[PDB]
């Protein structure tokens, strides 16, 4: 449950450190 | 979206301090808590509801559910006295902080403020300015609210108030200023400074006569 | 260690542009958001905007859109907050803070903060204070009001430091005119009002001004 909420919240500001985007 | 915090909380040392953060469905997001001491930058004390960063003592804890999140400080100590802010990332472009909560760890008994209301001096009126000065001293904890009344009506225009500051005796003092034109000053029956502290109000009045 | 070091305090006039900076060290600058937060002295924290230095994505609070611009330098690891036209209501402390990029390996919060940059916006230049008495009328409070001076600070003493008990000098307020005002107060035995003389000494070094004002009871 906490994992689900964490994924939901982090999706708002998630940025990948790999360039270019796959 | 708004996060609601109590403006001030006071607790005895060694007891459990509880600071709440009010939001709609805030339990469906992640709440973070920051500590700020006067003159210093904020410090992260809790993140992801219940997680402590390294260097934060274990007495700090947190919870979050329904429409309320909570910061809990067990065995609260004098060193924990400070402002505390809750924070969430609500939407893509919305990052929100709560209004903040001043946590006082009671080191002495509660003291009501002494209020002195000075009317404009004659010299200031000679300079074509009028300033009513409300000085508030010797109150504890250091949280007050100041209101000004012209006759019996509240006035917000022309009011400037300082944030309470520690006196030498570790009690607090504050000041408020009401700016008037000499004509305004002379055209009213009375003016009042009202200081509310811990549920009790102290009022002082002055009249042009 | 990981740290953010911000630029020095600024005093500017309305309508002027300004750029304050935040230098990150001890970590990989591209892989963390940098947010800017405003705090008016005595008030709470207000989020302004945030930038991801890895590609320059920026997000702003609606009310700050169009007033400020956030940018980043990937070679000097420096974030910037910039005003094109300052207003008096921009006077505040400004913090930068690092925020994780949304993975479990990092803290998804503002885990590292800069020390803060104080920005004061006023149309005024150096100006000495006007000192007015706050006359008393079994203790009585008397003081003096130090008005319309710029810039900070002024120091206040009583009877050249000989009167120190019951004395409090309050912090200054910045008026809409761009000038500062403060008060100093002292509590004294109401029986000594007739005989004892009370003089507040105001010193404003920026304008090289000293004022000695004797405060007396009024009829």
């Amino acid at each position: 449950e906490i994992r689900d909420k964490k994924q939901e919240v982090r999706a708002l500001f998630y940025r990948s450190d790999i360039v270019p985007l796959k | 979206y708004e996060l609601t915090q109590p403006p001030s909380v006071s607790v005895a040392p060694g007891t459990t301090a509880t600071i709440t953060c009010g939001g709609v469905d805030i339990g469906s997001t992640l709440v973070h808590w920051y500590q700020q001491r006067p003159g210093q930058a904020p410090l992260l004390v809790i993140y992801d509801d219940s997680d402590r960063p390294s260097g934060i003592p274990e007495r700090f804890s947190g919870s979050n559910s329904g429409n309320m999140a909570t910061l809990t400080i067990s065995r609260v100590e004098a060193g924990d006295e400070a402002d505390y802010y809750c924070q969430v990332w609500h939407s893509t472009s919305a990052v929100i902080f709560g209004g903040g909560t001043k946590l006082t760890v009671l080191s002495q008994p509660k003291a009501a403020p002494s209020v002195t209301l000075f009317p404009p001096s004659s010299e200031e009126l000679q300079a074509n300015k009028a300033t009513l000065v409300c000085l508030i001293s010797d109150f504890y904890p250091g949280a007050v609210t100041v209101a000004w009344k012209a006759d019996s009506s509240p006035v917000k225009a022309g009011v400037e108030t300082t944030t309470p500051s520690k006196q030498s005796n570790n009690k607090y003092a504050a000041s408020s200023y009401l700016s008037l034109t000499p004509e305004q000053w002379k055209s009213h029956r009375s003016y009042s400074c009202q200081v509310t502290h811990e549920g009790s109000t102290v009022e002082k009045t002055v009249a042009p006569t | 260690e990981v740290q953010l070091v911000q630029s020095g305090a600024e005093v500017k006039k309305p309508g002027e542009s300004l750029k304050i900076s935040c230098k990150g060290s001890g970590y990989r600058f591209p892989s963390s958001w940098i947010g800017w937060v405003r705090q008016v002295p005595g008030k709470g924290l207000e989020w302004m905007g945030i930038i991801y230095p890895g590609d320059g994505e920026t997000r702003y609070r609606a009310s700050f859109q169009g007033q400020v611009t956030i940018s980043a330098d990937q070679s000097s690891n420096t974030a910037y907050l910039q005003w094109s036209s300052l207003k008096a209501s921009d006077t505040a402390m400004y913090y930068c803070a690092r925020h994780g990029r949304g993975v479990r390996e990092v803290i998804n919060a503002f885990d590292i903060w800069g020390q803060g940059t104080m920005v004061t916006v006023s149309s005024a230049s150096t100006k000495g204070p006007s000192v007015f008495p706050l006359a008393p009328s079994g203790t009585a409070a008397l003081g003096c009001l130090v008005k319309d001076y710029f810039p900070e600070p002024v120091t206040v003493s009583w009877n050249s430091g000989a009167l120190t008990s019951g004395v409090h000098t309050f912090p200054a307020v910045l008026q809409s005119s761009g000038l500062y005002s403060l008060s100093s107060v002292v509590t004294v035995p109401s029986s000594s009002l007739g005989t004892q003389t009370y003089i507040c000494n105001v010193n404003h070094k920026p304008s090289n001004t000293k004022v000695d004002k004797k405060v007396e009871p009024k009829s």
